[PDB]
RNA sequence: GUGAAAUUCUUGGACCGGCGCAAGACGGACCAGAGCGAAAGCAUUUGCCAAGAAUGUUUUCAUUAAUCAAGAACGAAAGUCGGAGGUUCGAAGACGAUCAGAUACCGUCGUAGUUCCGACCAUAAACGAUGCCGACCGGCGAUGCGGCGGCGUUAUUCCCAUGACCCGCCGGGCAGCUUCCGGGAAACCAAAGUCUUUGGGUUCCGGGGGGAGUAUGGUUGCAAAGCUGAAACUUAAAGGAAUUGACGG
């Protein structure tokens, strides 16, 4: 039930909130301090995963390890490309509790 | 036992012999054929559970439990069939209350408490709120492993 | 002509019923079609109950029963006279013959 | 019975056995007479139990699906 | 019965019949006012509610969904709406 | 009778003969409209909006109290879903069955259910294109549908 | 004959006919 | 248009070697020359280099696999069994 | 082992009893005119994954529906191909019996097969020998699921909930008993009724028996075979249900 819940909430982050897709943009948003949640596919390289975790710890923002992969994370985002890392600027749908 | 039931048997394998006496230890128990075949009846559901559980002293036991749904004294319906969820809950309950009578005690006080089948009696008591059961017993236990055969344990089981 | 409404078996809302082997001739018979007799016989004959009681080391010893469930194909059932052919109206009833207790 | 008596055995437990397995479960004609002869020959009788091999389920019984045609 | 009055059935068999098979459709469900202990406000709850109804002023559940009827939590009072 | 089952069930909802708003209902039409707007912002489909409104707020029929159906209200405000609710759920079910099927090739029962669900999807899509809710060139493809649902 | 054995005889004859025709 | 009714990839062998042998080698060659989705980078570039060696062009990951398929059913069942025996061994 | 035997195993310890080991099947009794599934079919425990009927609904859409040439998915058992495995049973085959003969029925052995994965085949008395959707037309007692309402008993607990019984009602099912509803050649069927008082919608399909599901052509299949499918000629009956009699190892 958790996976369908996070998929539905991710779908509702699209079309209603400000997000950003990809690694470079995620790091840019994190170091600007406006990334409130970072989602990582388990297909992510371990070095990239650890570095994004350290960046989030510095920015004091949450990291969710998606139980899919970059293909499945891309499908969950509603896109037709692989996304391996993404950030939510503001959910608009209570995925990120106020 | 002096005055206990007669449908229960024990295996009692022999480990050490000294003098003209063969000294035994528990190997397993089983019900008799006639009692088991008399208990199984139509128009009722029987629940069978087994669990591999290790004693404190290293004896591994496979306890088999059986239980039969009991019709009420005022029941008009021919059959007393429990639903699949009820049978599953009964099986889970009587697995987890065969585990705890073995995990926390030695083989000796396991054997002496399955002598009156107290485990089956409290299983019968525990399942009344799901579906009544009447013929509840530990049908079988078999010895799966034995711990190295310390002679002192055998002698204190026989002697004091 | 259709001899029986249930076609001589209890299969009503099923497609297939698992087969069993006749206890007499080991014929593969469907489980719902074979004739079943649950015989509950004293393990010793009525002629020998007194002698076993005399030779028993116990005083209040109950003689054990012998529980056997028998399955017959209708061929062996008819040949062994457990079931008999009946009239057209007498085929319809399903009441088992009475135990004849007295 | 006479061999058991001359070897100093007085009482007997009884274990009746049929063919078992996937084959017949009914004991043969000799069970009743054997047990009665044991009883009336002076031998004492203890526990009696059926020990027929009952499969929880067996291999295929011999004869084919049409059985033994006679 | 050849002369059963189909125009004016008595209310007993009108009630026992299925909701659709009545002379005129009448739902079996209704609405109720539920009083939560320790609270002042009143919440109107569907009798056959499919969702867990909560007080907005207290983090307490009022009814639990079941197969046919929502089951009210104990200590809660209820009445009917216009019969 | 069911479309793809040999079931002939009767479980329905018996709408009462009184179309009038109950006197104990204090909520006005605009209040119910704003509630529907909020619940649509939360992401609830019109069926769920109706269920929540009836269960908690005591409104019997949104149409009876506002004069408009829930989907009409959402479409007028401009936040109705891009796909119709039932077609969306059917595509979701087909995607779930396909995801289960690519790991379990021997589940021919699941294959049969997938065929039934996709037949329902095609019939409903043909209906929606007839009503011009959907674009005339809209088409359900198995590969690309997974990005649309859940 | 039993109808099943007539069917079997017909199948044997049909295979023989196919073999004869393929031989040409 | 469709160029071959049934031979497909083994049309290169002509009439030689027998129909059943060509059919038997057809699926093996299809799996051999297919490109599998890489489980590390997600791109469909994992292709066979030599027998048993599978290399992804994107992330330059080389994986030891089956002779003709990326993973054999034997190895998959073995991996599952080893996982189960590991989780049984520890507690 | 058998009706009786014999082939067969046996002082090399056969059969029997005990203790273990291994392998592959099979899930008894519970198991029912009970359940689920489109059928074929599905019965050890637990976990995971999707799916589904029925019920409840004052939820949503608003006609989206029924049946369906062509086409497609599945399709017992046997059979085929490839890889494992092969305990039991057991086509073929060998032998022992029986017999006038016995290429069989009975017995011993035993290959393919029977078990799992992958790919074919698409046939069964695949049956309810009985198309699907819808409406109406008797009664009665049960049973499976869901729901609703009730004297009471019972389980803990201090009471209600919730289980297990008891009494009913509703909805969908598997069925049963009964009936001069009615139909039918009848057997029988609450459907096989609402049919000369002939029309609810729709699909497939039969036209005396044989020849014959044969020949030929086409098409599918590795093959076995599957689908489509005549004609010449022959024949006065072939058949169905019931009745009386005769006969029955
Ligand atoms: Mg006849
Ligand atoms: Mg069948
Ligand atoms: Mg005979
Ligand atoms: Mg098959
Ligand atoms: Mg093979
Ligand atoms: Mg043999
Ligand atoms: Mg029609
Ligand atoms: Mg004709
Ligand atoms: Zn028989
Ligand atoms: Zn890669």
């Amino acid at each position: 039930k958790s996976l369908e819940s996070i998929n539905s909430r991710l779908q509702l982050v699209m079309k209603s909130g400000k997000y950003v897709l990809g690694y470079k943009q995620t790091l840019k948003m994190i170091r600007q301090g406006k990334a409130k949640l970072v989602i990582l596919a388990n297909n992510c390289p371990a070095l990239r995963k650890s570095e994004i975790e350290y960046y989030a710890m510095l920015a004091k923002t949450g990291v969710h390890h998606y139980s899919g992969n970059n293909i499945e994370l891309g499908t969950a985002c509603g896109k037709y490309y692989r996304v391996c890392t993404l950030a939510i600027i503001d959910p608009g749908d209570s995925d990120i509790i106020r | 036992q002096n005055d206990e039931v007669a449908f229960r048997k024990f295996k009692l394998i022999t480990e050490d012999v000294q003098g003209k006496n063969c000294l035994t230890n528990f190997h397993g128990m089983d019900l008799t054929r006639d009692k088991m075949c008399s208990m199984v009846k139509k128009w009722q559901t029987m629940i069978e559970a087994h669990v591999d559980v290790k004693t404190t002293d290293g004896y591994l036991l496979r306890l088999f439990c059986v239980g039969f749904t009991k019709k009420r004294n005022n029941q008009i319906r021919k059959t007393s069939y429990a639903q699949h969820q009820q049978v599953r809950q009964i099986r889970k309950k009587m697995m987890e209350i065969m585990t705890r009578e073995v995990q926390t005690n030695d083989l000796k006080e396991v054997v002496n408490k399955l002598i009156p089948d107290s485990i089956g009696k409290d299983i019968e008591k525990a399942c009344q709120s799901i579906y009544p059961l009447h013929d509840v017993f530990v049908r079988k236990v078999k010895m799966l492993k034995k711990p190295k055969f310390e002679l002192g344990k055998l002698m204190e089981l026989h002697g004091e | 002509t259709k001899k029986r409404r249930n076609n001589g078996r209890a299969k009503k809302g099923r497609g297939h019923v698992q087969p069993i082997r006749c206890t007499n001739c080991a014929r593969c018979v469907p489980k719902d079609k074979a004739i079943k007799k649950f015989v509950i016989r004293n393990i010793v004959e009525a002629a020998a109950v007194r002698d076993i009681s005399e030779a028993s080391v116990f005083d209040a010893y109950v003689l054990p029963k012998l529980y056997v469930k028998l399955h017959y194909c209708v061929s062996c059932a008819i040949h062994s006279k457990v079931v008999r052919n009946r009239s057209r109206e007498a085929r319809k009833d399903r009441t088992p013959p009475p135990r004849f207790r007295p | 019975a006479q061999r058991c008596k001359e070897l100093g055995i007085t009482a007997l437990h009884i274990k009746l056995r049929a063919t078992g397995g996937n084959r017949t479960k009914t004991p043969g004609p000799g069970a009743q007479s054997a047990l009665r002869a044991l009883a009336r020959s002076g031998m004492k009788i203890g526990r009696i139990e059926d020990v027929t091999p009952i499969p929880s389920d067996s291999t295929r019984r011999k004869g084919g699906r049409r059985g033994r045609r006679l | 019965p050849l002369a059963k009055d189909l125009l004016h059935p008595s209310p007993e068999e009108e009630k026992r019949k299925h909701k659709k098979k009545r002379l005129v459709q009448s739902p079996n469900s209704y609405f109720m006012d539920v009083k939560c202990p320790g609270c002042y406000k009143i919440t109107t709850v569907f009798s056959h509610a499919q969702t867990v109804v909560l007080c907005v002023g207290c983090s307490t559940v009022l009814c639990q969904p079941t197969g046919g009827k929502a089951r009210l939590t104990e200590g809660c009072s209820f009445r009917r709406k216009q019969h | 009778g069911r479309m793809h089952a040999p079931g002939k069930g009767l479980s329905q909802s018996a709408l009462p003969y009184r179309r009038s708003v109950p006197t104990w209902l204090k909520l006005t039409s605009d209040d119910v409209k704003e509630q529907i707007y909020k619940l649509a912002k939360k992401g609830l489909t019109p069926s769920q909006i109706g269920v929540i409104l009836r269960d908690s707020h005591g409104v019997a029929q949104v149409r009876f109290v506002t004069g408009n159906k829930i989907l009409r209200i959402l479409k007028s405000k401009g936040l109705a879903p891009d796909l119709p609710e039932d077609l969306y759920h059917l595509i979701k079910k087909a995607v779930a069955v396909r995801k289960h099927l690519e790991r379990n090739r021997k589940d021919k029962d699941a294959k049969f259910r997938l065929i039934l669900i996709e037949s329902r999807i095609h019939r409903l899509a043909r209906y929606y294109k007839t009503k011009r809710v959907l674009p005339p060139n809209w088409k359900y493809e198995s590969s690309t549908a997974s990005a649309l649902v859940a | 004959m039993r109808a099943k054995w007539r069917k079997k005889r017909m199948r044997r004859l049909k295979r023989k006919r196919r073999k004869m025709r393929q031989r040409s | 248009a469709k160029r071959t009714k049934k031979v497909g990839i083994v049309g290169k062998y002509g009439t030689r070697y027998g129909a059943s042998l060509r059919k038997m080698v057809k699926k093996i060659e299809i799996s051999q020359h297919a490109k599998y989705t890489c489980s590390f980078c997600g791109k469909t570039k994992m292709k066979r280099r030599a027998v048993g060696i599978w290399h992804c062009g994107s992330c330059m990951k080389t994986v030891a696999g089956g002779a003709w398929t990326y993973n054999t059913t034997s190895a998959v069942t073995v991996k599952s069994a080893i996982r189960r025996l590991k989780e049984l061994k520890d507690q």
